[PDB]
């Protein structure tokens, strides 16, 4: 499921800005 | 009801230039704040939960090191942030009390606002329904007209920014991006998941960005996942510009039109930057129940309200690893911080 997919991701903790 | 809008905000914006032209500078000193406890981390340095001991308030106070954020090139950027939020005031902008600077260190002490962050109550309970949503979303709109009314574009808006009170109503906290603009602006900046496509293409753009990012929350807030998501940037980025977005099936069908129209790439036809205003989204079907002024007032039941064991409380908040604050005998970057 889509969720499953999320909570297995790299990217379900705080998340920074970018900088450039 | 337009024309209280009109006239609140008019108001508003003669109370923000007074203080915008005229900044409040140096109204504290370090050594009068008890620091108790780290209660968030940023790139720039540690958020720590303060007492004022002549009043024995609690405050959260920010400090930056002066030169991490020479390296990061993030100067304009951090003099934009106090100038910005010593100067505006609206119930859902979390407060700026006390300012100033040391040989090595800025310091922003702020309204501590000890319920925590909708991030991890979002990640804790997974999804908001639609009316939990949208009670934040209602606030998230209301600022937002604040903000772009004096010229203002927040421009990092997430979860991680949105920080739920006592009342269960909601505080934008970090200012760091924000930046007083009239036309376009091209810096690339927010964060990935919420960047707008004419961010991604280098196109230059204006406070429309903050109404797709205002999308994104919403979609993020009631799916518990965000509309575009992968595990490196890049491919997020591919997501973004491709035009796309899969809507979770339990999605009712007027938040599904507030999204499309939401996270429009198509400038034009994107709510929040058309003709009518902001109104095209206080006016959509999805918002009916919604009531504004009582919103603004503070009067309507928070669907959710955090724990309270009592003042200096901390445990809505993660831990953190201490580390002394330094000051340096000598003054560091005093010419480029100097309006700070
Ligand atoms: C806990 C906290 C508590 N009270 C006020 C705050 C004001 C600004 C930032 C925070 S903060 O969460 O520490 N914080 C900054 C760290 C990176 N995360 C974004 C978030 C807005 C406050």
């Amino acid at each position: 499921t889509t969720y499953a997919d999320f909570i297995a991701s790299g990217r379900t903790g705080r998340r920074n800005a970018i900088h450039d | 009801e337009q024309e209280s809008v009109k006239e609140f905000l008019a108001k508003a914006k003669e109370d923000f230039l007074k203080k915008w032209e005229n900044p409040a500078q140096n109204t504290a000193h370090l050594d009068q704040f008890e620091r108790i406890k780290t209660i968030g981390t940023g790139s720039f340095g540690r958020v720590m939960l303060v007492k004022h001991m002549e009043t024995g308030n609690h405050y959260a106070m920010k400090i930056l090191d002066k030169q991490k954020v020479v390296k990061l090139k993030q100067i304009e950027h951090t003099l934009n942030e106090k100038r910005i939020l010593q100067a505006v005031n609206f119930p859902f902008l979390v407060k700026l009390e006390f300012s100033f600077k040391d040989n090595s260190n800025l310091y922003m002490v702020m309204e501590y606002v000890p319920g925590g962050e909708m991030f991890s109550h979002l990640r804790r309970i997974g999804r908001f329904s639609e009316p939990h949503a949208r009670f934040y979303a209602a606030q998230i709109v209301l600022t937002f007209e604040y903000l772009h009314s004096l010229d203002l574009i927040y421009r990092d808006l997430k979860p991680e920014n949105l920080l739920i009170d006592q009342q269960g109503y909601i505080k934008v906290a970090d200012f760091g991006f924000a930046k007083r603009v009239k036309g376009r602006t091209w810096t690339l900046c927010g964060t990935p998941e919420y960047l707008a496509p004419e961010i991604i293409l280098s196109k230059g753009y204006n406070k429309a960005v903050d109404w797709w990012a205002l999308g994104v929350l919403i979609y993020e807030m009631a799916a518990g996942y965000p509309p575009f998501f992968a595990d490196q940037p890049i491919q997020i980025y591919e997501k973004i510009v491709s035009g796309k977005v899969r809507f979770p099936s339990h999605f009712s069908s007027d938040l599904k039109d507030l999204l499309r129209n939401l996270l429009q790439v198509d400038l034009t036809k994107r709510f929040g930057n058309l003709k009518n205003g902001v109104n095209d989204i206080k006016n959509h079907k999805w918002f009916a129940t919604t009531d504004w002024i009582a919103i603004y007032q503070r009067k309507v039941e928070a669907p959710f309200i955090p724990k309270f064991k009592g003042p200096g409380d901390t445990s809505n908040f993660d831990d953190y690893e201490e580390e002394e604050i330094r000051v340096s005998i000598n003054e560091k970057c005093g010419k480029e911080f100097s309006e700070f």
